[PDB]
């Protein structure tokens, strides 16, 4: 029935840092206007405002906060606008019981329970823009994050915010940078660190300085992709600044095609709020009241949510209802006041309006892409039912959001196919012919010019012929044909073929020129011992390589090799091997020992050219193939050592090097004796 | 007429900080009965009223409040301990024209006069320390230190502050690290930089973590010094929780830094009264309460307000409303014209900060003992030259004096390998002498002479080469030292080549013989073989001395004297493909001889009476030269000992072919 006072403690900034109480003084001496004529709202209670300019200072506005608090009437809420004035009056406002209500506050801190226990702000808080940015990286699968931020507690809290939301999600920040004010260093070691998504957190003054920095080191383009916040001016990176040497349109070049996120301060929606008005009808309605233009008056898109603070005031006072003995030494009134703030929903002019568990409104966020020098809204998200509002109106160069990291195709360079075919069909032909010699041999041992000749030994050479050949196939397949599992086999029988095929060829040559040789300064046991002597020292040989160092694969890596006219995704070659892990140690005895007995073998093959004796009769041709062997395995036995890599190369020497000496030995020791075989019956 | 003074401070026995609030009242009321008695304000008299602010933001300024309105009009504020309750008051004074003196609060912050215009204080901030500290480092001469701070606020302020106080001055930084939890790692960073002297910045907590972390790393001890802060309390290592004995073996020799309680001088203050008589005046005063450290700049602050109300009545009190803005400034200009000697030393503000006294400790076996202080009105240092003790002589050096010596070959072992060198080529001058003088005899006539005095002259120049080799580059320049690498190369390659051109073509005539002038001709060809090669690596390619760097491994004394030895090889840029071909085209054609000379042992040919002898002397050098190369390329590192193994290998192998040669024929002639 009676009207009674309640009065309202407003401190709204005329000045300074954020001086956005020029629209938000009118936008709550409007809102009351529209709370009070309003009989369904408070009929009993008449809602007032005494407000004092605090000039966005603590020192200036401890004063006004003394003159409100002990001076008549009494206050039943408080409203601070700036942030450290917000801070301030949240950790004093307890020990007077009042709940402090905040319409312009952004500070992270001021989510803190324990210093702020009755606090409550319609904006909110800064890390808000954490859950979007972490929902477009799921929406394009980032997942490698560097972060540079300016050294500021607004940006180093959300910075330490950001790494906890982004470690849930199971994303890494693997650079982080900061500066004070030349942001230089930091993107030069951005540069260096090969940074794809980041996340910039500075002022538009640094901005400006960031961004033509970032044009100098061409940290732009379609590799790098970009976030900032979004509250700066439209074209910020097209205002004339003479601390910058890089000019508008490198600007234009660098900023152009960055993501942008910023809380939505106005229904985008057509929908009337509580108080009747639309979005457009309440910006009329203000800029009707405001005594300067829209772009004058600071906190123009501020005003919205001083209008909803004050609605869910009225509508927490409504829900209560009693509060004309307000006391600062009762409790009970503050809580309740508290419980009907905190479980508080309605639709405002900036939209739904509901408070966290921590006191921060949870608001819609539009993402905002920067096309052809102006901005375009992509995208909005409201992060309480974590839904995203595609339009599909974003672009980018190659159609698709550009990676996160290069990837490394590993190829794998394998011998090629028509060579290996080729060169095996030509060792399986010699061995056709070794088994030839070698059955024509054994055929006529009864005859008494083969029998004349050790023929045994020749024997002994054809097998070792033949093993030498069937080498080839093991030596010349990859992994292209054996994979990672059988290659071990593979490798072993490659080195105990080839091994024991030399030994056994090149031993029965080298034992019919000594035993010529001992006999020019005759029995067949010592004809065999010897034989036996040198394969048993080979084999030997080769099960120490064993036992000690068996072999196996190792792969060898090489230089990137990009491919152009296509996308950057280095492809990286390598080149698979099979080698003991002191392989040059190893294969170094060998060949040297092999080397001294080929040199050994050419020299007593010379010594005894003219010599004459029954026993051995094929012994001068012996002397004719001996040479070709050594200077063919001498020619190939460093070269293959040079072209590790090129392994087609390699095969080629190694595999050409086996057939020409098979071929030549088979030929200059079996074709004389078959064709006076042949000739003479 | 009472003047008033709004007196803010910690007082309940609940807050943790109350032995400070009331630690300081014993001194305070002996300050303001003084100021009764001597009558110095008079008519006025000086009236403190005391207000708690429980050290909370919410409380201290509802205190505040209460006081500016249930109150008295106060004329200034005084106290404020803890420093978020005496920032938010010293930024609103501005707003009732009241000055603020506090006696408590280090925090930098408060030094902004464009921010807290109205704030003063007695106590020197935190970061007084580093304008002394400096001076120490001049002192010492100590260039090269490394800092370690905690991650928080306070201690960072000091850090960031370290910095704009060296600058301008010969000091770097080496190495910087942050630290929460673990210092440790940061220890170990600050290690791998070769830092000997630390600047530490952080709690009492956090301190035995970083000196039990800097036990860990052996950064302790002789050439380690810390630098931390000294407001610890006492007996701060003893904390039940790293070991205790090994705790109390690395804080050994660490230095703390804090602010002076009380003037050294024995001088009369302003009040008259020394500071011995002053404290125990208070220590008596105060018979329950335990002492703060802070109670002297409670004393002086009263004064400090004192004398400066008596130059605000010389300037004109009790008309004071908190709008009076003009009387405000007045008092500000007589607090800031403050000098004067107080029971803390001189009490001087500049810029509203005390310019006061920095005390220096160290940690000696059991406790902390005072070594020097700094006065900062001064900007001298003054320590007390015989209590600091160091575990070495002298004070630690800030970075390692590493002196590259170079590694030399021992004398007496080069002068006695020269010896018997100069006693071998004496027999080999002799054996040429006795062949030379019987060659119209028949015997030494069917040995082929020319062959064996080539050998003569092999080993002849392999002599002169065992004299070359091992020089070791001390004894001479560098520029001789190169022409002379290539001219033992030649040398030792010629006398080689000759040497073996002769005994290898001696075998070969015996093999070719057997089978069935030109020696010279076989012998002339080796040679040219051999000079083509030497001068296609010194036209190509040549020879150049380069050092070689070891792992600095030793440290023959309890100094901190690392040396690196500097050992010396003259070798090619591809010196191991050069080596390699010359040792194979060598190996070979031993080889090849030791074959020929085990065929043609058995053969008996009277053209060379001496090709039996040959074999084993053939024999000699294979095997010889096998071991000498061997043990040589196997033994780079060690100038002596390889030097020795090859002097001896050549010497033995010369010697012994030679002897083996030639010593039949003169026991034949002989008898
Ligand atoms: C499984 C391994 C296979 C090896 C096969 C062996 C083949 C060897 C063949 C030829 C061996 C002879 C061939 C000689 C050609 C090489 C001479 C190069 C000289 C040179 O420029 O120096 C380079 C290098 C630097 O190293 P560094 O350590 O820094 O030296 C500086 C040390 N400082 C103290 C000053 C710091 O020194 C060397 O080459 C070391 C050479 C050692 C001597 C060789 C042995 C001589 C033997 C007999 C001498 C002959 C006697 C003659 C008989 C007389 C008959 C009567
Ligand atoms: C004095 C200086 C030199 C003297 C030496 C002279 C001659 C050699 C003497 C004896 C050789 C005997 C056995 C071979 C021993 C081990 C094989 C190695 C294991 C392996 O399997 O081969 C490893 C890497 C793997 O490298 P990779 O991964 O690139 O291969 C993948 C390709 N797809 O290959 C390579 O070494 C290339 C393979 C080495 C080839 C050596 C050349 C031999 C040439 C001709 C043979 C003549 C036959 C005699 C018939 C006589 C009839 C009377
Ligand atoms: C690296 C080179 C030098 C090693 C070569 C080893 C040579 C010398 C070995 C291998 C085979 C050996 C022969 C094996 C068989 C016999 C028969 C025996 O009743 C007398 C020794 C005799 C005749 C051996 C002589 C030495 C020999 C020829
Ligand atoms: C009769 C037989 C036993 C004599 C054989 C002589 C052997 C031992 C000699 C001749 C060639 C020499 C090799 C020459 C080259 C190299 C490559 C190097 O990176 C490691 C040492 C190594 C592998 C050497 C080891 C010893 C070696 C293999
Ligand atoms: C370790 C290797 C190089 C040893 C092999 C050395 C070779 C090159 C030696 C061994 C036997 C030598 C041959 C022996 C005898 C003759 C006949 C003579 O009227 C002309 C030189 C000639 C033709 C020699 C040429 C060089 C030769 C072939
Ligand atoms: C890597 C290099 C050093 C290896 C070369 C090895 C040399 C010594 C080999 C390669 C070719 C060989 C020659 C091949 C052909 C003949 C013809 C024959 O009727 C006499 C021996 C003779 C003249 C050989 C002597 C030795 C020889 C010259
Ligand atoms: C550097 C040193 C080791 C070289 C010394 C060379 C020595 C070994 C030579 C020089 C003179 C030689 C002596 C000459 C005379 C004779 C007398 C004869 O009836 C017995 C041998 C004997 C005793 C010789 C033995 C060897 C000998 C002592
Ligand atoms: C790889 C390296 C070790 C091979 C070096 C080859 C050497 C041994 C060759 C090159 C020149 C050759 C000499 C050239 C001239 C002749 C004259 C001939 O009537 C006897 C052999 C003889 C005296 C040769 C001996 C061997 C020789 C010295
Ligand atoms: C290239 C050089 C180093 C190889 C030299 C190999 C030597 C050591 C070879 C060549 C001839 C060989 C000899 C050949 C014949 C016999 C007779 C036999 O009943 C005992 C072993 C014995 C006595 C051999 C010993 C080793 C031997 C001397
Ligand atoms: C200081 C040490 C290591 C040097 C040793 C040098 C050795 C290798 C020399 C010294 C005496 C030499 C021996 C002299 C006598 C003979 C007898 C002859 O029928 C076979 C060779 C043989 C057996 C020689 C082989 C090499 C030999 C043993
Ligand atoms: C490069 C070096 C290691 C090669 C030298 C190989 C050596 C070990 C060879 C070459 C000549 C050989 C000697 C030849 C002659 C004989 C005489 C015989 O009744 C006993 C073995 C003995 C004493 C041999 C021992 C081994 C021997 C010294
Ligand atoms: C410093 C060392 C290596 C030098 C050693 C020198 C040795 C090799 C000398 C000293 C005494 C010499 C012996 C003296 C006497 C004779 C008798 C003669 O009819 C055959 C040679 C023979 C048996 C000599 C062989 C070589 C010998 C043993
Ligand atoms: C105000 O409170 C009354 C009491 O229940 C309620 O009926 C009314 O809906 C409230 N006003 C609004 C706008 O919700
Ligand atoms: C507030 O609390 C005081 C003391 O508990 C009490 O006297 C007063 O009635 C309370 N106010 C209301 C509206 O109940
Ligand atoms: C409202 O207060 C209750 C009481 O603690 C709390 O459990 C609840 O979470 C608050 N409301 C919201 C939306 O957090
Ligand atoms: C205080 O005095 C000092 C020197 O006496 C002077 O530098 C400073 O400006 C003064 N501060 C004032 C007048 O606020
Ligand atoms: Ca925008």
């Amino acid at each position: 029935s009676e009207r009674r006072a309640v009065y309202i403690g407003a401190l709204f900034p005329m000045s300074g840092g954020w001086p956005g109480g020029q629209a938000c003084q009118p936008a709550v001496e409007m809102a009351l206007e529209d709370v009070n004529s309003r009989r369904d709202i408070l009929p009993d209670y008449e809602l007032k405002l005494i407000h004092h300019d605090s000039k966005c200072d603590p020192g200036q506005a401890t004063k006004y906060l003394y003159e409100l608090l002990y001076n008549d009437p009494i206050k039943i809420i408080l409203m601070p606008g700036c942030s450290s004035v917000s801070t301030l009056v949240a950790e004093a406002a307890r020990m007077w019981n009042l709940i402090v209500l905040s319409y312009g506050s952004s500070s992270p801190a001021l989510s803190n329970r324990q210093r702020f226990p009755t606090f409550f702000r319609t904006h909110p808080s800064a890390t808000l823009h954490n859950p979007t940015r972490v929902k477009l990286f799921e929406k394009w699968g980032w997942k490698k994050i560097a972060t540079i931020q300016q050294t500021t507690e607004v940006f180093t809290s959300t910075l330490d915010d950001l790494e906890e939301r982004v470690k849930e999600a199971g994303i890494e920040i693997t650079f982080r940078q900061s500066f004070f004010s030349d942001p230089a260093v930091p993107v030069k070691n951005l540069k260096r660190q090969d940074a794809r998504i980041i996340v910039g957190l500075f002022y538009e003054t640094e901005a400006r300085k960031v961004f033509c920095e970032v044009y100098k080191e061409r940290l732009f383009g379609k590799k790098y992709v970009w976030f900032l916040i979004g509250w700066y001016a439209d074209n910020w990176f097209k205002i004339y600044d003479p601390s910058i040497n890089c000019t508008v349109d490198e600007m234009t070049e660098a900023v152009e095609g960055h993501i942008t996120t910023e809380i939505v301060m106005l229904n985008p929606a057509n929908t009337r709020s509580i108080s009747n008005m639309t979005s457009q009808e309440f910006v009329e309605k203000l800029t009707k009241r405001l005594k300067r233009h829209p772009e004058e008056t600071g906190g123009f898109q501020e005003a919205p949510l001083a209008y909803d603070a004050i609605w869910a005031l009225a509508l927490a006072l409504n829900k209560t209802s009693r509060l004309e003995d307000f006391n600062y030494n009762n409790q009970t009134i503050t809580d309740q006041i508290y419980r009907a703030m905190n479980s508080s929903s309605f639709e405002g002019v900036s939209g739904h309006v509901v408070f966290d568990a921590s006191g921060s409104r949870m608001a819609w966020t539009l993402i905002e892409q920067l096309q052809g020098g102006s901005y375009k809204k992509i995208g909005y998200y409201d992060s309480t039912k974590d839904d995203l509002s595609w339009s599909k109106t974003d672009k980018w160069i190659g159609g698709s959001p550009p990676a996160d990291q290069t990837l490394v195709i590993k190829t794998f360079r394998f011998l090629s196919q028509k060579l290996f075919i080729s060169v095996s069909v030509l060792s399986s032909l010699g061995i056709v012919l070794a088994v030839v010699c070698l059955s024509f041999n054994i055929y006529n041992s009864h005859v008494r010019y083969i029998q004349n000749s050790q023929p045994n030994l020749n024997n002994l050479t054809a097998v070792g012929c033949s093993l030498a050949l069937a080498a080839v196939f093991p030596l010349g397949l990859d992994g292209y044909h054996i994979g990672r599992n059988q290659f071990p086999f593979v490798c072993q029988a490659r080195l105990w073929l080839l091994g024991l095929g030399f030994s056994l060829g090149y031993g029965s040559m080298f034992t019919k020129i000594w035993w010529v040789h001992t006999v020019f300064t005759l029995e067949p046991w010592k004809l065999y011992a010897t034989v036996g002597l040198l394969v048993g020292m080979d084999v030997l040989t080769l099960a120490i390589w064993q036992i000690v160092d068996p072999l196996h694969r190792t792969i060898e890596t090489f230089a990137k090799e990009e491919p152009k006219e296509d996308i950057d995704v280095s492809i990286l070659p390598q080149l698979e091997h099979c080698s003991s892990r002191k392989m040059n140690t190893w294969l170094g005895i060998f060949y040297g020992y092999k080397g001294l007995l080929l040199l050994l073998g050419i020299f007593l093959a010379y010594e005894t050219k003219s010599v004459s004796t029954e026993k051995i009769n094929d012994h001068r041709a012996v002397g004719m193939a001996i040479y070709n062997v050594a200077v063919l395995c001498l020619i190939t036995a460093p070269v293959t050592m040079i072209l590790s890599s090129q392994q087609d190369a390699a095969f080629a020497f190694a595999s050409l090097a086996i057939v020409f000496s098979s071929y030549i030995t088979l030929v200059v020791l079996f074709v004389p004796k078959m064709r006076r075989l042949i000739t003479r019956g | 007429p009472p003047l008033s003074i709004m007196g803010l401070m910690p007082l309940t026995k609940e807050v943790a900080k109350g032995s400070i609030g009331r630690g300081v009242l014993p001194a305070v009321e002996l300050a303001i009965e003084q100021i009764r008695n001597e009558s110095l304000l008079r008519p006025y008299f000086l009236d403190l009223r005391l207000y708690d602010t429980e050290c909370d933001n919410a409380k201290g300024l509802k205190a505040f409040y209460d006081a500016i309105k249930y109150g008295p009009n106060h004329l200034m504020v005084f106290g404020g301990v803890c420093p978020s309750v005496t920032s938010i008051i010293a930024e609103s004074l501005q707003g009732w024209n009241l000055v603020q003196l506090s006696f408590a609060a280090t925090t930098p912050v408060l030094a902004d006069k464009k921010k807290y215009p109205y704030f003063f204080r007695t106590v020197p901030s935190d970061n007084a320390v580093n304008p002394a500290i400096l001076k120490l480092l001049k002192h010492y001469q100590w260039k090269r230190v490394g800092t370690l701070t905690q991650d928080v606020q306070r201690f960072s302020e000091v850090r960031n502050d370290l910095t704009g106080v060296l600058y301008g001055e010969d000091i770097e930084i080496s190495d910087t690290e942050s630290f929460s939890n673990d210092p440790c790692t940061s220890v170990k960073k600050l290690k791998g930089n070769d830092v000997r002297i630390i600047l530490g910045q952080f709690d009492q907590n956090m301190a035995a973590k970083v000196f039990c972390c800097a036990y860990e790393e052996n950064m302790y001890g002789s050439k380690y010094q810390w630098i931390i802060p000294g407001w610890y309390e006492p007996s701060w290592w003893e904390q039940v929780h790293c070991l205790r004995k090994n705790l109390l073996a690395a804080m050994e020799g660490y230095i703390g830094v804090d602010f002076e309680p009380l003037s050294s001088k024995q001088i009369k203050t302003i009040s008259g009264k020394t500071p011995q008589q002053y404290e125990r005046e208070y220590n008596n005063k105060r018979s329950g309460v335990g002492p703060s450290k802070f109670h002297g700049y409670a004393y002086d602050g009263i004064w400090v307000i004192a004398k400066t109300l008596q130059r605000a009545m010389e300037t004109l009190i009790q008309d004071f409303n908190y709008t009076d803005h003009t009387l405000g400034r007045i008092i500000l200009n007589a607090m800031n014209e403050t000098n004067f000697f107080g029971v803390t030393g001189q009490v001087v503000f500049r810029n509203g900060e005390r310019m006061g006294t920095i005390k220096f400790t160290q940690f000696q076996d059991s406790r902390e003992v005072k070594v020097g202080e700094y006065n900062a009105v001064a900007d001298t240092l003054e320590i007390i030259n015989d209590t600091i003790r160091f575990q070495g002589s002298e004070p630690p050096k800030d970075k390692t004096i590493i002196l590259e010596q170079l590694r030399k070959i021992s004398l007496p072992l080069y002068s006695i390998l020269s010896a018997l060198t100069i006693l071998g080529m004496i027999m080999a001058s002799a054996f040429l002498f006795f062949n030379i003088k019987n060659r119209n005899q028949k015997l030494i006539k069917m040995s082929s002479p020319y062959m064996n005095n080539l050998i003569i002259l092999g080993g002849m120049l392999s002599y002169a080469s065992i004299f070359l080799f091992g020089l070791d580059g001390s004894f001479v320049s560098e520029k001789t030292f190169e022409t002379l690498c290539t001219v033992r190369t030649w040398i030792l390659t010629v006398g080689y080549t000759t040497a073996f051109g002769a005994m290898f073509a001696k075998t070969w005539r015996v093999h070719a013989i057997f089978k069935n002038q030109k020696l010279l001709v076989i012998v002339g060809g080796m040679l040219l073989i051999d000079l083509c090669i030497l001068i296609c690596w010194q036209a190509v390619d040549p020879l150049r001395r380069t050092v070689e760097k070891y792992s600095m491994e030793p440290d023959p004394a309890g100094r901190d004297i690392s040396i690196r030895p500097l050992l010396e090889h003259c070798e090619n840029t591809h010196m191991t493909i050069w080596l390699g071909i010359v040792y194979a085209y060598k190996g070979l054609l031993m080889l090849f001889g030791c074959f020929l000379a085990w065929e043609t042992r058995n053969v008996s040919i009277p053209a060379l009476n001496d090709s039996k002898y040959i074999g084993m002397s053939v024999y000699n050098v294979g095997i010889m030269c096998i071991i000498g190369a061997a043990v040589s390329f196997l033994t780079r590192d060690q100038p002596n000992v390889q030097f020795c193994i090859v002097a001896l290998v050549i010497i033995f192998c010369s010697t012994i072919t030679l002897c083996l040669v030639f010593v039949p024929k003169l026991i034949t002639l002989r008898t």
